[PDB]
């Protein structure tokens, strides 16, 4: 009634950033492409020549 | 056996160019 009276008296927010580093970029990009060919081809020419002491041995 | 050779320097010597090309790609890439 008096005394005190003179004065006065949630679900989800989805963030995503959080505490991690920052982050930077570049566009000198792949040549990558290239070497998947260049061991895939050298594989085979390992084989080839292996070949290559059969064939002259079976002589 | 030559015919054999001339295949096996027809993949390594594609090699070459290649290599040329990732030397110099791998020079581009060193700077900015």
């Amino acid at each position: 009634a008096a005394a005190a009276m003179t004065a006065t008296r949630m679900p989800s927010s989805g963030s995503s950033p959080s505490v991690p580093s920052s982050i930077i970029a570049e566009e000198k990009l792949l040549a990558l492409l290239a070497e998947l060919e260049a061991l895939s081809r050298q594989l085979a020419a390992l084989t080839q020549q292996v070949s290559e002491l059969r064939e002259q041995q079976q002589q | 056996a030559l015919l054999a050779e001339l295949e096996a320097l027809s993949r390594q010597l594609a090699a070459l160019t290649q290599q040329v090309s990732e030397l110099r790609e791998q020079q581009q890439q060193q700077n900015k």
